[PDB]
């Protein structure tokens, strides 16, 4: 009756009447290799007895290219393997991760294990509802599903992308307000394995570009409103297959910040460029996955570096798209490897290493802390790494090119970090935030305000600054990524309310100076917890109020108000021992507000502020006024350009 | 002396329930291009009881379904399956480069 | 995609005299990740298949006599024979593995 | 500030036996405690760090345990080289401190 | 095992000493230096520690203003300087390396042979 | 060491098919991939196709892209190459290599004895 025994035949035979040869197809082969419900679904989806005129119309609706342009191909090398030595390890079932030597990840792991780690969730694409029905046959794809679902107000193209080890699919569902759809599909991958088309289309006609390995397919109907059809797919394939991995990531990054340049990282009328950018992202992920898949033993260091690059790409893309979603990826074995590798780095060892082995460990931390589980030992390591690079920086007060990348890595490590348990670790992190806000000077702020105004040649991976980790709040065509990167720590600064009792609105707060057992709030407005200090020199239109609240939620120990500027020449270039330490120094001007802040931790610092190459002691104006602060809630003004 | 009765057929817009599902088809009979004047035929031979109901049916979709199944099983494939796929692809390409609106009406071969 | 313009294609030097063989790839075979030179040198004298001589344009292959020594970096390479022997006579090739493999031309040593 | 004590102050363990030295603190020091073994005059030879992880070269005959405020050095087997005046040093706070020294000798 | 330090000294009370500790193996910038003194017949007493990556040092309360631990530029020698050596200060001074956190030394600990500083008149 | 021996050589008709079957031995087949390199008598050498350790990622030449299918099974020690609709100038001495590493292509460390095919009439 039903399907269970309808196949009493031994096999199915395909026959050609004009040729005296018989073709065969053993029935059990289809039943085992592909599932029975998939087989019946495939037969039903074919529309076997559909009228020829309907298939003709479906043929005319599509748009076809000129020819399958073939190029020398094979691209570049995205692959990295072990450097011809014995550091390779085969994780059998649960091989103990404490047996992995070293603290730099120079060893190698199984490539197939990490492959299954990236692709671990099955999917059933080309469902009965989606317009993938008419184009593609239904298929089961285990992949990392993306999503850029952008709206629902009769706008909102659903760009549900897919990244598999063999192919990349991306779609441009125009849900609109009716049943009809404009399903602009883009495919990229091995031409041999691809989602089979219906009877009204073929790859031999639709393959826009070809390589020795990779083919790009553009299955997009013509009658629909697609201005995107006026572009050279050959140029896209050249830009996507011939550049080095670093150049490809750079081009994706610059395209994304260009989308930021206009309102396209939030709007709808620029849907096709977002669609193409998402496609480029998916094929970059596919290229990385294929490069890892090519070998069988892969180096953890290079893998983690590539993962950090892809992570940063996903972060910036989510920074445009709040709705950006990425599901189905489970970096479990790599996470355990990184955890047990970085559980053997003491806080001193991390600071002692050179700035080429401080990036690898922190990339492992990034990989292992997607959930906010960074160990406190690594938090102290970050603390004294920032201390070391601060002491290096305090000599000439210029910033290089390895330290900014390292600082970006620690920024994204701390951003996706949950609050720790020990209060001392939180205090140390708060100290390092103070060190970063002392790092962000007027010149550095000028570099950022002038630098991000030109996204055409911008590259975030090198355009970083300590202001993207500092406690300064005065962030005030052009890219709007300043606050977009500031919020990644501002909303997740361990215990976000550094202020505890006098809860005041954070609208006109310029600075927070969190010294040990005292907190300073610099704002043009004022709090109501205790007395404040106000500058008498207010002849211009500005307000500068500073309050000193205790972390123990208590008022001032002394009620004396200044309301004046004490002028004295005291405390010149200090003596030996430790006269000034664990303190901060302000710098403000009557024409710009707050200029800079400085934190001192060791003798080298206060010996080093008084250099001619320091940002301070410059002749911009006749009148600059410094401030003296220490960790007991008193303000004494310093006058004198010595 | 049996082969197929008429390689040229005509489709009628009433063969919905007459589709016997993929598992009742004893054979599928194609046609070479320009042998039925650009008309795609499938002539499935599905036995019901003892009567083999021969059915005129669209060819593009059946060929593409065959391509789909062979490609999906291509992980575990066979050489005869490989040249079957080669036949299917070459015949489909020959048909689509020979496909036009004037040949898109199979009803002109209905037996009078 | 990347080819080798191997010159000179025919050189002759006396016994024991330093021999210089060049190889020029179109674009760089230097991999910026490993900071390595992906290129190899092979010796074929007619009769039996070639033999490896250089691993990464610097590293010396296993079982090779010590006279040969790789050099160069990027788009310039050189297989310098410290001393040339009677049994040394052969032809040489250079290949890459950055992109798809693409062997070079030919260069046969000769004895005056 | 931080203060520790050791008990017992004297052990007449002969050889090849089990000896326990308790090191009781007065606050919480997590598990950062270092056991030493200093013969007279010579430098101390630290044995266990993190109160449970053996130092390099140190024989497995030493095994420590405990955390928070109670720690312990259960030496499984005894050799005359082991015989010395031990010290448990907290490695958790400032003004670090040692124990008064378990005076362990032969019976 | 063990490090290298200066020799034994006997010195007039009221003077200063410069007992030094040698790096036995890798460089000293990786670890932190703790100086521990032990009077004869007594238990050891922690004096001070120094995180040499920053150069910051912190010592106990009794030895405030007397013991000053500093690191050489090359990060291979530790210079402990004890000012105004006053009467009872005889001790077999020891230097201990320790690689660890910001305020707690967890990882490593190895000790030098220790110089025998004596007061004799 | 490792010796690679090919089989199936002979003379073929223009526009045909043929099986090239290299039979590797003496080493773990799975870890290292293999490749094909033809030796036209006038020229000296040219690479053809390549398969990785498992057989998923396949690399192919340019002028012959599409006509060739390389298939290598990890379990049974064998590497096979099929050519379809080969032209007249595809006559050479075909060689199977022992590509170092796990990628589809790399420096080749042992080369086979070799068998030659020809397209004649």
């Amino acid at each position: 009756s039903a399907t269970q025994l309808i196949n009493g035949r031994t096999n199915l035979s395909i026959e050609l009447e004009f040729n005296g040869t018989s073709f065969f197809l053993n029935w059990q082969n289809l039943l085992n290799v592909i599932t029975e419900p998939a087989l019946t679904e495939l037969w039903t989806s074919a529309e076997v007895a559909e009228d020829l005129r309907v298939t003709l119309k479906k043929r005319q609706s599509l748009f076809f290219p000129n020819k399958t342009v073939v190029i020398s191909g094979d691209g570049h090398r995205y692959t990295c393997e072990v450097p011809t030595s014995s550091q390779t390890y085969n994780i059998t079932k649960g091989f103990n991760y404490s047996a992995l030597p070293g603290h730099l990840g120079g060893f190698g792991i199984n490539a197939r294990l990490v492959l299954g780690d990236i692709f671990a969730s099955k999917w059933s694409l080309f469902a009965r509802d989606t317009p993938e029905y008419r184009v593609f046959y239904p298929m089961n794809v285990m992949a990392v599903k993306f999503s850029i679902s952008i709206g629902n107000n009769e706008s909102g193209v659903a760009l549900y992308g897919v990244v598999s080890e063999d192919f990349v699919v991306v779609t441009l569902h125009n849900r609109s307000k009716e049943a009809n759809e404009t399903a602009s599909h883009l495919l990229f991958g091995l031409p041999d394995s691809l989602p089979s088309l219906k009877g009204h289309a073929t790859y031999d006609e639709l393959t826009f570009a070809r390589n020795a390995k990779y083919a790009l397919v553009a299955i997009l109907p013509k009658d629909s409103y697609q201005t995107l059809l006026t572009e050279n797919y050959t140029r896209i394939f050249l830009n996507m297959t011939e550049s080095t991995p670093l150049e490809f990531t750079r081009t994706i990054q610059t395209r994304i910040v260009s989308i930021e340049a206009r309102r396209a990282c939030a709007a709808q009328e620029a849907a096709p460029d977002i669609f193409l950018v998402l496609f480029q992202m998916l094929v970059a992920h596919f290229l990385v996955a294929r490069g890892i898949a090519e070998h069988r033993f892969v180096e953890v260091d290079c893998v983690c570096r590539q993962y950090a690059e892809l992570y940063f790409l996903r972060r910036i893309s989510r920074l445009c798209m709040p709705t950006f979603t990425t599901v189905g990826y489970n970096h479990t074995t790599l996470g355990a490897v990184a955890a047990t590798q970085i559980a053997r780095v003491s806080a001193t060892k991390l600071a002692s290493l050179p700035r080429s082995s401080q990036e690898t460990v922190l990339a492992m931390v990034q990989l292992g802390a997607r959930d906010g589980a960074v160990p406190s030992s690594i938090l102290e390591g970050i603390a004294m790494v920032v201390e070391h690079m601060y002491t290096a920086y305090t000599y000439v007060y210029t910033l290089g090119d390895t330290e900014r990348k390292l600082m970006l890595d620690i920024h994204t490590v701390l951003t996706d970090s949950c609050p720790p348990k020990d209060s001392g670790v939180s205090e140390k992190l708060l100290r390092t935030y103070l060190m970063f806000t002392s790092m962000c000077t007027n010149i550095e702020l000028g570099e950022m305000i002038a630098r991000f105004s030109k996204p055409d040649s911008l590259n975030i991976y090198r355009a970083f600054s300590p202001c993207f980790l500092g406690l300064r709040y005065d962030l005030h065509g052009t890219s709007g990524f300043a606050e977009l990167l500031h919020a990644l720590h501002l909303d997740s600064l361990n215990l976000i309310p550094a202020i505890n009792c006098s809860k005041i609105t954070a609208d006109k707060i310029i600075a927070t100076v969190p010294l040990p057992h005292v907190t300073y709030i610099i704002s043009s407005e004022a709090l109501s917890n205790a007395v404040v200090y106000e500058v008498s020199e207010i002849f211009l239109k500005s307000a500068m109020f500073i309050s000193a609240i205790k972390p123990d939620c208590s008022g001032f120990n002394f009620s004396q108000i200044d309301r004046h500027i004490p002028i004295v020449y005291n405390i010149s270039t200090p003596r030996r021992g430790c006269p000034l330490c664990d303190s901060v120094i302000m710098s403000y001007d009557e024409s710009d507000g707050l200029q800079s802040l400085m934190y001192v931790t060791n003798e080298r610092v206060q010996t080093n502020l008084f250099l001619d190459k320091s940002p301070f002691f410059d002749n911009n104006n006749l009148h600059i006024h410094y401030l003296w602060l220490r960790d007991n809630g008193t303000v004494v003004e310093i006058r004198g350009m010595y | 002396i049996q082969y197929v009765a008429l390689p040229c057929c005509a489709i009628q817009a009433s063969a919905a329930s007459t589709l016997p599902l993929f598992f009742a088809v004893h054979s599928i009979h194609f046609a070479d291009p320009n042998h039925c004047n650009g008309v795609c035929i499938a002539k499935l031979r599905s036995k019901t009881g003892d009567i083999t109901v021969e059915t005129c049916v669209n060819g593009f979709n059946l060929r593409s379904f065959l391509v789909a199944v062979v490609r999906r099983l291509g992980s575990w494939a066979s050489q005869e399956n490989l040249r079957l796929l080669w036949y299917l692809q070459r015949s489909l390409t020959a048909y689509t480069v020979g496909f036009n609106a004037t040949t898109a009406d199979s009803s002109i071969h209905n037996v009078n | 995609d990347i080819v080798m313009t191997q010159s000179p294609d025919s050189l002759s030097v006396s016994l024991g005299e330093r021999a210089t063989i060049n190889c020029k790839s179109s674009q760089s075979v230097l991999y910026s990740s490993n900071n390595k030179n992906y290129l190899a040198w092979y010796q074929q004298k007619p009769g039996q298949p070639p033999k490896l001589l250089i691993y990464w344009a610097s590293t010396r292959g296993s079982g090779v006599p010590d006279r040969f020594s790789g050099s160069g970096s990027g788009t310039d390479f050189t297989l310098t024979i410290s001393s040339l022997q009677a049994e040394d006579v052969a032809v040489y090739y250079c290949q890459q593995y950055y992109n798809s493999p693409r062997f070079g031309g030919w260069t046969k040593v000769e004895i005056k | 500030d931080i203060q520790l004590t050791q008990s017992p102050s004297s052990v007449s363990a002969s050889v090849g036996d089990r000896v326990t030295i308790s090191c009781r603190a007065s606050q919480g020091i997590s598990s950062w405690l270092v056991w030493y073994q200093q013969k007279p005059g010579k430098a101390p030879k630290p044995l266990i760090y993190a109160a449970s992880s053996l130092q390099n070269g140190v024989p497995a005959r030493f095994s420590g345990s405990g955390s928070g405020t109670d720690f312990t050095l259960t030496i499984n087997s005894l050799q005359p080289e082991d015989f010395a005046t031990y010290y448990c040093q907290q490695a958790n706070s400032f003004p670090y401190t040692f124990g008064q020294g378990t005076k362990l000798e032969i019976k | 095992v063990q490090l290298v330090q200066s020799g034994p000294e006997v010195k007039k009370p009221g003077s200063s000493v410069k007992v030094s500790c040698k790096a036995s193996g890798d460089s000293f910038s990786s670890n932190t230096i703790s100086w521990v003194r032990q009077a004869p017949g007594q238990g050891l007493e922690w004096m001070g520690r120094l995180i040499t990556i920053l150069g910051t040092a912190n010592y106990a309360q009794k030895f405030q203003g007397r013991v000053t631990i500093t690191a050489d530029e090359t990060a291979t020698t530790a210079y402990m300087e004890l000012s105004s050596l006053r009467s009872e200060d005889t001790a077999i001074y020891y230097c201990a390396i320790s690689e660890g956190g910001y305020t707690y030394d967890s990882g490593s600990y190895i000790w030098g042979q220790g110089t025998l500083v004596t007061v004799s008149s | 060491e490792v010796q690679l021996l090919e089989s199936g050589g002979g003379v073929v008709r223009p526009g045909g098919s043929l099986r090239l079957s290299c039979a590797a031995s003496g080493f773990t087949f799975d870890d290292y991939g293999m490749s094909w390199v033809r030796q036209s008598p006038g020229k000296g050498l040219e690479w053809v196709s390549g398969i990785n350790w498992n057989g998923g990622s396949l690399s192919y030449a340019d002028s012959i892209q599409g006509r060739f299918t390389i298939s290598r099974d990890n379990a049974e020690n064998s590497l096979y190459l099929q050519m379809h609709s080969l032209r007249a100038e595809d006559t050479a001495l075909y060689y199977c290599a022992r590509v170092q590493g796990s990628g589809s292509y790399n420096n080749f460390d042992y080369w086979g004895q070799g068998t030659l095919v020809t397209v004649s009439s």
